[PDB]
């Protein structure tokens, strides 16, 4: 099947230019149609436009004066440029194949003059008061970062079931914070190592935190 | 452009019951080539939209036959004969017969499932965070239904007010449950003044309130 | 399965 993945800066200052790239695996972009579409916070979907098998582009006339879509067939990548951004351009941006059959995972772009800042990562330590019979909870507190999002994985992706990463909350400081927790067997404590892996792309920070009982 | 409008925007549905979503467009979508390019996406929580229905009623690949679609020209309906847990998400109608393609606001389908009580856990702040001057005490409510829950903090039996913040996950696509975090925020200085930190939970799934607490030692 | 006008 065709796989797509978008990449680009999560933070853009007002009146600057947003740049995003979509990398396509499994089929050549010389052949299809390649779409961009965005999802502003709580505000449905907005079509941006496409580039064709031949390089021809179509742009949503809502954006066409500030938008460019281009491609690098050598890298099997197409890209998005949206100039003179405002907070109205804050959204999740997705790339997608023809007929929107295959999708990337999306990338959040935040339009703001505030500075980026990576998170502090504190352990939510399993105790006797975070164990319910056979079940113990442990986690990571991911605090005071901007902008969204952070990605949290456990033991580098080997621990998938039982994970809850909570939605971030905007504190009155202007910084975000969330917790990621996981439930595991109480028998696994002391013998199984548990590490949360925090990715904050907007600040180019990755943090690994060992969580000990 | 062509405007798409969905109703309701919010749709609570009991597991196993039917569900209906209406979509209306400001223009006919019947093209002169005989085709009607009204389509539906399903956006599962934390995922991108996915093709659900194409051309009013053709189910896209991998879509269960509990889904149906209907209408002509300007009035459209998405139907789920029996709602199952995997149906959690936002549903968008969209239009591909006029450029630009345009999308509905989306209807959020929330699932009513069996009532189930949370499992409650409490976490003391790590010694490391205290060195920064702030204390975060986390109380976790895991896998419960419905989303409504009362979480009170008590510090040495003193009811806490205005220093807490809650966050709730989207409901699970397999379990239809919620999980909740409640975070109590104090200065290190104030955290060191007191001994017992308690998280007290009431929920429709509980005969009695449940308290989790720790001794700061 | 075509769901869209492309041009």
């Amino acid at each position: 099947q065709v796989q797509l993945q978008e990449s680009g800066p999560g933070l853009v200052k007002p009146s600057q230019t947003l740049s995003l790239t979509c990398t396509v695996s499994g089929d050549s972009i010389t052949s299809g149609y390649w779409n961009w579409i965005r999802q502003p916070p709580g505000k449905g979907l907005e079509y941006i436009g496409y580039i064709r098998y031949s390089g021809r582009t179509y742009y949503n006339p809502s954006l066409k004066s500030r938008v460019t879509i281009s491609r690098d067939t050598s890298k099997n990548q197409f890209s998005l440029k949206l100039s003179s951004v405002t907070a109205a351009d804050t959204a999740v941006y997705y790339c997608a194949s023809v007929y929107f059959t295959y999708w990337g995972q999306g990338t959040l772009v935040t339009v703001s003059s505030a500075s980026t800042k990576g998170p502090s990562v504190f352990p939510l330590a399993p105790s006797s008061k975070s164990t319910s019979g056979g079940t113990a909870a442990l986690g990571c507190l991911v605090k005071d970062y901007f902008p969204e999002p952070v990605t949290v994985s456990w033991n580098s992706g080997a621990l998938t079931s039982g994970v809850h990463t909570f939605p971030a909350v905007l504190q009155s400081s202007g910084l975000y914070s969330l917790s990621s927790v996981v439930t595991v067997p109480s028998s696994s404590l002391g013998t199984e190592t548990y590490i949360c892996n925090v990715n904050h792309k907007p600040s180019n920070t990755k943090v690994d935190k060992k969580v000990e009982a | 452009d062509v405007v798409m409008t969905q109703t309701p925007l919010s749709l609570p549905v009991t597991l196993g019951q039917p569900a209906s979503i209406s979509c209306k467009s400001s223009q006919s979508l019947l093209d002169s080539d005989g085709k009607t390019y009204l389509n539906w996406f399903q956006q599962r929580p934390g995922q991108s939209p996915k093709r659900l229905i194409s051309l009013v009623s053709k189910l896209d690949s991998g879509v269960p036959d509990r889904f149906s679609g209907s209408g002509s020209g300007t009035d459209f309906t998405l139907k789920i004969s029996r709602v199952e847990a995997e149906d959690v998400g936002v549903y968008y109608c969209w239009q591909g017969s006029h450029f630009p393609y345009t999308f509905g606001q989306g209807t959020k389908l929330e699932i009513k499932r069996t009532v189930a009580a949370p499992s409650v856990f409490i976490f003391p702040p790590s010694d490391e965070q205290l060195k920064s001057g702030t204390a975060s005490v986390v109380c976790l409510l895991n896998n419960f239904y419905p989303r409504e829950a009362k979480v009170q903090w008590k510090v040495d039996n003193a009811l806490q007010s205005g220093n807490s913040q809650e966050s709730v996950t989207e409901q699970d696509s397999k379990d239809s449950t919620y999980s909740l975090s409640s975070t109590l925020t104090l200065s290190k200085a104030d955290y060191e003044k007191h001994k017992v930190y308690a998280c007290e939970v009431t929920h429709q799934g509980l005969s009695s309130p449940v308290t989790k607490s720790f001794n700061r030692g | 399965i075509i769901n869209k006008k492309l041009d």
